[PDB]
């Protein structure tokens, strides 16, 4: 399709949502224990949200009278964090926390010195987030497939706290109501009004994709289902992006 | 509390639930930078065409700083093109391109920064929050690079590699979120035609018009990058942007002072 | 010389040496910002309670930027104890939980200075020698981040991994290092108490105590953090603290004036 | 000659011009193909020039009427943006862009992590370059062997849009004149007046060189003879530096 | 004890004092080729100390009246230059110099790249050290037990120009006199009074130790004794942390 | 145009050529910080002396600030000639020594900048375009550290590898980059003499000279690193510098003031 090159077409790329992170040594021991068996099989790029404490630096920075340009730097804060530690629990393999501009122009001289690096999802849009809602548009899951799809990598897998995506919130008020899709199309997706468990940014930025043609979201509380949806194995919902194959 | 019921949505739905929306939506608004105006210099329109365009500008800076609050962001221009013709090229993506634009806009300011130095304008990183130069009477202006800083997590635009949000929305999305109370872009036209006035004999001025009526007489992409309307259409703070060109003598201090030079864009 | 005999201990001898140690003690003494006044605002519990209680605080520093110097620290508050939860449940060791308090006090100083940038305040680094502010009185004034650089290299307390420096012993230190005249610290109840007055129902109000006083009365760790009194018996210029409440409009502004408002902790 | 230590004996430096870089894809594709068979060959530190960009900067800063002093940053930006291009294009091998602090104290552990990083060849001489001409003289040839003497390389090699150097511009007025120089020297190169390839200021630097005995200029537009400059095959323009081997 | 988790249990943390890089290239040579064939044998941290440099700035510092936390970055400033000379003696086995940050959060990635960097052992303490004396408290062996601790490393050796600790200075008046300590611990020294060759910080941090239950005192004039004190070997004195074995 | 000659020859030619060179040399001369007036402080000659040189110095700082702009730059001193013998001694080449010897005029600019941060007097960078503090009366100086940014990228000398390039032509180069209109070092001796006057009973004061006279007289490399000599023939903008004793009370302030103390130094 005369698409751009593709820059690290042997990266993989997993976001850690950071409500996972959320849930302590209960959910992210297990987690690291599978990073570190995933290490010498793929060539990894880990990537993590941001979870409750931006909810509330939300709270109070809107409580301020904060502009949506004023919060995105503040919930990349809790994301970046999420790294740190992350990162730290997987140091003693040569794992650690990279920043940003690191992650946009070094990389590849990175994943030649180590199997893994762990960085925040959250993309640097800061104090330039478009207006229009007073919540960041552009967080974790949309700064994670920006940037997999920047490089044309191999894939882009979301590691969420619940199967997938459901027709409703599978916690919320509607819940017995929630039935598991197990495929879908961003288009679908975002023709429907109603909560998701990843940004409605995300299906924007795939509709421009140049190379990501499906995105995984997985339970990360089920040990496993990472390691099987890195191999392509269908255990979550599959998000079509529009991005047709050659 | 409307307080008690939005953190009790923040802490119990996801960021994409309408309810959770709609409630952030009521919260209160603050303006970081009320007073001050956002001003961009063209790089091609302006910068790139050296002493006979920049110098009567700095002049107008340097007066104007006496009574109007300034934020002065730089366009990047022909070396930004060159940069972005040898990437697409070579098939680079829209975020690579984007990184490179940034040097070029960088380059401009520092030209302009050199300028101003004698009259205690500095040169800032992007600067909203430099807020002692914006204190003083004796400095009241600071120089900033106008790229926004996607870079490699820039958005492709539909088609193509060019990175859709440059100068002009790095500029803009600057006084939307502090609140500026203004935005002026200077470019080397007197404002809107109904085409471009470079290569159509007899376009007609446009003095006012709305981002609606521009989509609809198809001019979406004409004197500022597309986008830009768009990102105009769902600001809070700034509401309408004026046009004007910087090559006429005291045309950004008439337009300081309220005179309607050039043209004005209104979201709605 | 006395200058000479320190100058040859400084050669010949270990650092350790308690000769050397003497000779440097007899060294003359300069305060480098010695009419500034630091003050922490507390974030548990000034930050973390929004509009109602930072609107009238920031209302108070500008007021007082006019005849005060001050320099801001702030708090961490909530966010940071959850990451302290989540690192010391992983096994992570206080030095990892210090570098993951410090964004949070970061996040802290961006709020505040957002809402003080329009006044001409900034956000400076740590800002001891953020000279050029605090000596215009258009400013006056900056606000920093009360945590320790101390990072990886904290030194841990005698059990647990919490941080035992944090924001209360980082802005106190800034104050004794600066030589400043004074130190304030911000938080939400009118001062230390012969127990915590939220869990207790007839706490007693201490207008005064000394650090020894402190110590044999149970309450070594109250509402300032521990160590923070044994810097104070250490420090060669801060040799007394005042603890006030933020909570209560203009009380900030009546400390600073002199009032003997809160309670004030002596190192002797 | 108690002449200081080798920091880096094994590395080689090659300095590709940017007006090389300025012809794009044509000249850059087969390039980058060739650096790609070179990297298990050589521990390489690819520095790129600044080219046509920077002569439209110099146009506008002069007409600004900038010091010499505030046109050398804004020249060495173009390098840099050159260097960026070509990393990107290497990406997939493992090369990235490093930054001049990384390469003046950092390069050992870089080239231990991957088999070769690209840099800018300005040097930061920025505001403190040295009056005299409104031209800044040390530029991407000058910053190049600078560092590659500095750090006792193996060698340097320099990547040229033209065979060698000429008696006279081979692409100006007086090409039909102009004389092809298979071998020379740096001072005979310094004691004639005319234009060269190279920075004049490279002459100066070559003759208090402590290491580097030759320098080869090569048409990198012939695929080739990069290769075969690094192996010590004449193929371009030998420039002998005066440093006398023991 | 419910400690916390070693971040780095591999590592080894060697502290060369800023004494023994005073005494110039007859003391640096031989330690930097005893520490060439350390390299493949252990994954090291070389951290060096300030010496000399840092008395005459205290010199200057406390005659200007300058506060301990003015004095404490200017001495500090001396062990990063004592680290940056080691590190270019190294360069060519691929060993560079990295700065605090790397060092607190990316030292992983980098011994998975080479196989030592090097370091300052000052911590940065800086403008916030602790008021009391006039002269810095927390020195280079203090910031390097610190680190190597935090990390749960293998073990922390100190590098000095003694043999060890003594009962009395044994380069001072009363030196006849002094007498060698094959072993003593942090508690026993922390209770005497007079010189010693190691910061009386370090027995504070370590009476309050995790993980690091000795430091071994050698000296590094005598070759092969950093070798053998790091297979354990007794070379030196011996201090007991009082962190107790499982 | 000759404008348009030159970016003819700029587009065309190599910037080797001569006719290139002589058309830029056409160009016209903007001066950045034409007002200022750049100071060197010795490192050897008065920072390394302690309080008695300093403190004397501080205060014409502090007094002469108020009708001079001052660029104040420090120089190493004696532990950068340390670290050059430990460097040398192991065969390191110039590079890394100029790297060194960069970290001591940093640690002066330090302490220097403490006793002067009570003035409002901050430490920046390098420091040309440190514009808002040189534009404030309230400031109006800054300080700098004049080691030259070269580093591994240093030329080496003929012979040896001590860094030819140091403080002084630092603190020159930024004089002659911003156009500054005076540039006076600040040494621990009254001026040039015809031979060093610490190590010759009966050396002769030496009032005014030129560069070529001093290289005629044998003393190219004197009371300045002889590059300096060099340089100040090529300069564009500064033509002459001024040497004076800083140990003399009120030498610096008389300099500035006009007076013709220490030595006038010319190119020609
Ligand atoms: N349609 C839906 N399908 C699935 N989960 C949904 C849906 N709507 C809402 N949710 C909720 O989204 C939750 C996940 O929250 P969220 O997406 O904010 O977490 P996260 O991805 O870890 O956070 P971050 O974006 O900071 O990384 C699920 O536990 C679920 O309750
Ligand atoms: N309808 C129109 N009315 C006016 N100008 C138009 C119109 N359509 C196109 N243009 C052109 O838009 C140009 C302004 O955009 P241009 O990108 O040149 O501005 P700039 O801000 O200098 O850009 P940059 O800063 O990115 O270099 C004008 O020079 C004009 O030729
Ligand atoms: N004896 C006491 N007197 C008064 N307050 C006490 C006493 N003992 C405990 N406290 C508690 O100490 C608290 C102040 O410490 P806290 O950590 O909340 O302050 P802070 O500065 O906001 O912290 P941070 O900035 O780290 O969030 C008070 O809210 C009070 O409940
Ligand atoms: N004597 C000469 N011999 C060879 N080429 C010459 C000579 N004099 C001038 N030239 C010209 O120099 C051109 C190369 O230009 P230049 O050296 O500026 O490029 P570059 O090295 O790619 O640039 P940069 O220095 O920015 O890296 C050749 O194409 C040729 O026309
Ligand atoms: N009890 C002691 N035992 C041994 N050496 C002692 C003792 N007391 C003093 N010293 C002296 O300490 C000297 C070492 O000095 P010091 O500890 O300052 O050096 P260093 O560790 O190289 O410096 P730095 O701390 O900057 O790295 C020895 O040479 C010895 O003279
Ligand atoms: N002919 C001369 N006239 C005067 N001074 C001379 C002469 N020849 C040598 N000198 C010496 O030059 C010295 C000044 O150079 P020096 O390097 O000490 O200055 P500095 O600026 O303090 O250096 P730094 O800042 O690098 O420490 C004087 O102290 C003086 O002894
Ligand atoms: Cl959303
Ligand atoms: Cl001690
Ligand atoms: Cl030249
Ligand atoms: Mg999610
Ligand atoms: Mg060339
Ligand atoms: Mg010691």
């Amino acid at each position: 399709g005369k698409r751009p090159i593709r820059l690290l077409p042997w990266l993989q790329v997993v976001k850690i949502g950071g409500r996972v992170m959320d849930r302590g040594a209960d959910a992210i021991l297990p987690l690291v224990e599978e990073l570190r068996k995933l290490l010498p099989e793929h060539r990894l790029l880990i990537l993590t949200g941001a979870g409750v404490r931006a909810r509330h630096v939300f709270s109070v920075g809107l409580d301020l009278g904060l502009p949506v340009g004023s919060l995105a730097p503040l919930a990349a804060s809790e994301a970046g964090q999420n790294g740190h530690i992350l990162a730290a629990m997987l140091a003693s393999e040569g794992v650690s926390y990279v920043e940003h501009p690191t992650v946009a122009d070094q990389l590849a001289i990175h994943l030649s010195a180590t199997r893994a690096v762990v960085g925040s999802a959250f993309p640097p849009y800061h104090h330039h987030e478009f207006p229009g809602s007073r919540i960041p548009p552009h967080r974790a899951d949309t700064g994670a497939f920006l940037l997999a799809d920047a490089f044309g990598a191999a894939g882009l897998t979301i590691v969420e706290n619940v199967d997938g995506i459901y027709t409703a919130d599978p916690n919320g008020p509607d819940r017995g109501q929630a039935r598991f899709l197990p495929e879908t199309s961003a288009t679908d997706l975002a023709k429907s009004e109603g909560p998701l468990p990843v940004d409605r940014a995300l299906l924007d930025v795939m509709a421009t994709a140049r190379h990501i043609e499906r995105v995984q979201v997985v339970n990360g509380l089920v040990p496993g289902r990472l390691t099987a949806a890195l191999r392509g194995e269908h255990v979550g919902t599959l998000i079509r992006t529009g991005v047709r194959p050659a | 509390n409307s307080t008690a019921e939005l953190e009790e949505l923040l802490m119990q739905r996801s960021l994409t639930d309408p309810q959770l929306q709609a409630a952030a939506a009521a919260a209160a608004d603050f303006r970081i930078l009320p007073d001050a105006t956002v001003i961009k210099i063209g790089g091609q329109s302006v910068i790139d065409r050296g002493r006979a365009a920049v110098y009567p500008l700095v002049d107008e800076i340097v007066a104007a700083r006496k009574n109007h609050k300034l934020l002065i962001g730089t366009g990047a221009g022909t070396r930004a093109r060159h940069l972005y013709s040898i990437a697409a090229g070579l098939g680079l993506p829209a975020g690579v391109l984007a990184q490179l634009g940034s040097s070029v806009a960088d380059q401009n300011a520092a030209m302009l920064g050199q300028l101003l130095a004698k009259h205690g304008i500095p040169v800032v990183g992007g600067a909203g929050l430099s807020a002692v130069p914006l204190s003083l009477a004796e400095v009241n202006a600071v120089v900033f690079s106008g790229m926004p800083p996607y870079k490699l997590w820039m958005r492709p635009a539909a088609e193509g590699v060019i990175p859709p949000y440059r100068t002009d929305a790095g500029c803009f999305l600057l006084a939307e979120q502090f609140g500026c109370k203004q935005m002026i872009f200077v470019k080397d036209e007197d404002g809107l035609y109904t085409a471009n006035p470079k290569t159509s004999k007899d376009a007609t001025f446009i003095p006012r018009i709305s981002v609606d009526e521009m989509k609809a007489k198809g001019l979406h992409d004409s004197i500022l990058e597309f986008p830009v309307l768009d990102l105009l259409q769902s600001a809070q703070h700034v509401r309408e942007v004026q046009v004007v060109n910087g090559l006429v003598p005291g045309n950004l201090t008439r337009a300081l002072a309220g005179e309607h030079v050039g043209t004005i864009i209104t979201a709605s």
